[PDB]
């Protein structure tokens, strides 16, 4: 999935530039998820990749909920 | 002895209170240089004291 | 005519003379000798008394 | 004992109506090229540095080094000129266009009179005039200093209507007082030599650094003690939008560069900061404590 | 030409000193009156009391 | 020019009678005013009177407190003379307890105007300020006329007492463990960047360091966090041109033995503040740095 993998690697990097500008109820609670998002990278083992994306998505899908002030 | 001859200015937090009481008007940005004749009646915090 | 009415208030300033009265020896004014401090603007030395 | 001064004499005769014009400037700065004791009027004032081709930056760069001096007392046949000492308050006349509030940090700048005439002419004397430097608040100097640098970068682009309009907008500063438009450095379709050299000093620093710094940042980012040079490697990219799905993953770095020329490019990067240094850092020369009514005299503690 | 100026400066100091002492007496009157204007209720207050 | 004339020792003004006495001796007139001795005649301190409205006098009745002008937009209130304490409510360094403590003390429209004019501007805080020196001789009326020192020592009239600089304890910081015999006081605003607004954090950093380069080098030590956050905001936001991350201005000097804690006492509200005692003022200027 390399050709799609690079597009995912770009879209994760864009997500933080979007999340940084938009005002948040909690400046510091979202800091954890944004730093988790900055730390994404793909390990030399292919098998770790599915984990990374998982820890990527817990980083984002939760954060977007704070975006709409959803509980 | 009627409770309130005008409810829109007599209530605490009525429109003209938040518009003329200086302690409310402070929460809003405003020019202090302008002189407002009504303020002396609605500056409740200073007349309570 | 929309529903509400207005009750404009307006302060007005009158220049006026005013006549004071005070009793004999109502108050004392203890005073000291005047004194002269010196300042220098280098174009002219103001003094203060 | 007498105050120390600098006597000045006028080779050309003075009229009774002329000497009255000096009593007006009795409390005004008069820059001198060099500390001396007796001075002819020729060496007096900024007029000796007027040029046709040379522009605003020549005046600024020589004005940094001239010895500031107030006029002290007209004598009819002579003129005293006290040299201010650092840390003592001196009154100054408000030659600058802008009114000074108390506490302002003033600084000296070349005169920047614009096209339509206003009060300018005072002391024509034998094909000679006593031009006087503007005294202006520090922020207005910081702003004028940039307006000219940007009109210089636009001096190459007067074909475009958008630049043609933006230049006009930079031309007229809007300050907390009556406004004073700034004269355009460009003239006769061609930029003056000083602004051209200064714009080169800026654009060399803007361009020579981009190709050079990667060879060093790539090596420094390894250590990690500071912990931001890795973030700075991405700052080198100079991309505005988020990266496409294409080339960029690392900044562009020079290839193979011959062993010695890298020293010459490096040192030429540092030679341009020296040309830029006269404009990089303005310096306060007075700090006004109180101002006279009508903002005409002020009493500033001297700095420098 | 110079004795003129030596005498004129001395006249200037004496003039500026006589006028300052005079202004001092008027300022003493002025401040004593300001004090009475701060220690004098309006008529209707004293009349009611 | 006689050989004896250069040989004479310099003549101090006290040896000669006062210039007013030199006129009165010649003309013999005797005013009511006592011009026999001039007050304030021995003052290396340079000073200036500033009218400050009564809403800002609190915590300034104590002599010794910075005066800082604050330019804001509106042409009617061209400026406003903030204390150092009043600026502490905006600072992020200050304790929330101290902030909520002293914020009650500034319950005046004149002071609340200062918070509003601080919030109002997009441009950075360090631009709007210009330090004026230190309070002394509060005129203390319906509108105080504060005397402020531009240079020299703070002290009483007649030099009967030396006013001391008071710096709220949360702003005071020392880099070094072994204090020098003399040390300079510098005021340091430091922006730490953040999404909705770049909140400022004020400090006052006494140090024996005088050289600018070595000073800023040691400063980037503690402020690496703010500097890296500025670099991170620089890349996080395109077409955003945030400038300098701390700004240092030389505020004066003190002998470093004088430094010791104290408290201001106002409205029965004790406030712990460090107390430079014989603090000579020698103003500098804000020096941008990354």
């Amino acid at each position: 999935l390399s050709s799609v993998l690079e597009e995912f690697e770009v879209r994760c990097v864009a997500v933080a530039r979007r999340g940084y500008t938009y005002p948040f109820g909690d400046r510091g609670k979202a800091r954890d998820h944004l730093a988790v998002l900055d730390r994404t990278e793909f390990d030399t083992d292919v098998r770790h990749d599915a984990e990374i994306v998982e820890r990527a998505l817990v980083s984002a899908v939760i954060l977007a909920k704070m975006s709409v002030r959803e509980t | 002895f009627a409770a309130t001859h005008n409810p829109w200015a007599s209530q605490a937090g009525c429109l003209s209170d938040v518009l003329y009481n200086t302690r409310h008007r402070e929460r809003l940005g405003y020019n202090s240089k302008f002189y407002s004749p009504c303020a002396q009646y609605f500056n409740t915090e200073e007349i309570i004291a | 005519h929309p529903g509400f009415a207005l009750t404009a208030v307006r302060t007005d300033t009158f220049e006026v003379d005013m006549l004071l009265y005070s009793g004999k020896s109502c108050t004392s004014v203890i005073i000291n000798n005047p004194i002269v401090t010196k300042e220098e603007r280098d174009i002219s030395t103001t003094y203060h008394v | 004992a007498m105050e120390a001064n600098i006597f000045c004499t006028f080779d050309h005769k003075l009229s009774i109506a002329d000497v009255g014009k000096l009593t007006k400037l009795v409390a005004a700065v008069v820059p001198i090229p060099q500390r001396l004791h007796l001075i002819k009027h020729y060496q007096l004032g900024l007029h000796q540095f007027v040029d046709h081709t040379r522009g605003y930056v020549r005046l600024r760069g020589l004005l940094r080094n001239m010895t500031l001096t107030l006029m002290r007392r007209v004598e009819g046949n002579q003129i005293l000129l006290h040299v201010p000492t650092h840390g003592l308050l001196y009154t100054v006349l408000n030659t600058g266009p802008v009114t000074w509030e108390k506490g302002d940090a003033l600084c000296v700048l070349p005169p920047l009179f614009h096209g339509p005439l206003a009060r300018e002419n005072l002391l024509t004397l034998g094909q000679w005039e006593l031009v006087l430097p503007w005294i202006v608040p520090m922020p207005l100097a910081l702003e004028i200093n940039q307006r000219l640098l940007i009109m210089g970068l636009f001096s190459l682009d007067r074909s475009y209507e958008e630049v043609k309009a933006a230049v006009q907008q930079l031309q007229t500063i809007t300050f907390r007082d009556a406004t004073f438009t700034i004269p355009d450095p460009v003239i006769d379709q061609h930029l003056l030599i000083d602004m051209k050299t200064a714009c080169l000093s800026m654009s060399m620093v803007a361009n020579l650094a981009s190709e050079l710094t990667m060879t060093y940042v790539r090596k420094l980012a390894l250590e990690d003690s500071s912990m931001l040079l890795v973030k700075c490697q991405e700052l080198l990219m100079r991309l505005d939008r988020e990266r496409s799905v294409g080339e960029p993953r690392t900044p562009a770095r020079p290839q193979h560069v011959s062993p010695d020329d890298e020293i010459a490019r490096l040192s030429a990067l540092f030679v341009m900061l020296r040309q830029l240094d006269d404009l990089i850092r303005e310096q306060v020369v007075f700090t006004v404590c109180d101002v006279s009514p009508d903002n005409k005299s002020a009493t500033c503690i001297f700095k420098g | 030409l110079d004795k003129i100026l030596n005498v004129e400066a001395m006249h200037t100091v004496l003039r500026a000193l006589k006028n300052t002492a005079d202004a001092m007496e008027r300022g003493l009157i002025h401040s004593f009156l300001q004090t009475l204007l701060r220690k004098a209720p309006p008529y209707f207050v004293v009349q009611t009391l | 020019m006689d050989a004896r004339a250069v040989a004479k020792r310099p003549r101090d003004p006290a040896d000669e009678d006062n210039e007013l006495v030199t006129a009165l001796k010649a003309k013999r007139e005797v005013n009511t005013i006592s011009v026999r001795y001039l007050y304030h005649a021995d003052h290396q301190a340079l000073t200036a009177r500033f009218f400050v409205p009564e809403g800002l006098v609190e915590f300034e009745a104590q002599p010794g407190a910075l005066l800082i002008r604050m330019e804001t937009g509106c042409d009617s209130p061209r400026h406003l003379y903030i204390s150092l304490y009043l600026l502490g409510i905006r600072a992020s360094n200050v304790s929330a307890s101290t902030r909520c403590l002293l914020e009650s003390v500034y319950t005046a429209s004149a002071a609340r105007a200062a918070l509003q004019w601080l919030d109002l501007g997009p441009h950075l805080l360090h631009r709007r300020l210009e330090t004026l020196g230190c309070v002394k001789t509060v005129s203390l009326g319906i509108t105080s006329l504060l005397t402020c020192v531009m240079r020299g020592y703070l002290y009483n009239t007649l030099k009967t007492e030396v006013f001391a600089l008071m710096i709220p304890k949360d702003m005071y910081l020392t880099w070094e463990e072994t204090r020098g015999r003399l040390q300079y006081v510098y005021l340091i605003i430091v922006y730490d960047y953040d999404g909705p607004e770049t909140r400022p954090g004020i400090y006052v950093l006494t140090s024996s360091i005088a050289h600018w380069q070595t000073l800023v080098d040691v400063a980037r030590g503690k402020f690496a966090r703010e500097r890296c956050s500025f670099v991170n905001r620089r890349i996080t936001r395109p077409r955003q041109i945030p400038l300098c991350t701390g700004v240092i201005q030389k505020l004066g000097w003190c002998l470093a033995d004088d430094i010791h804690t104290s408290f201001l006492v106002h409205k029965e509200l004790k406030l712990s503040v460090v107390r430079l005692d014989n603090f000579s003022v020698e103003l500098g200027d804000f020096r941008e740095f990354v």
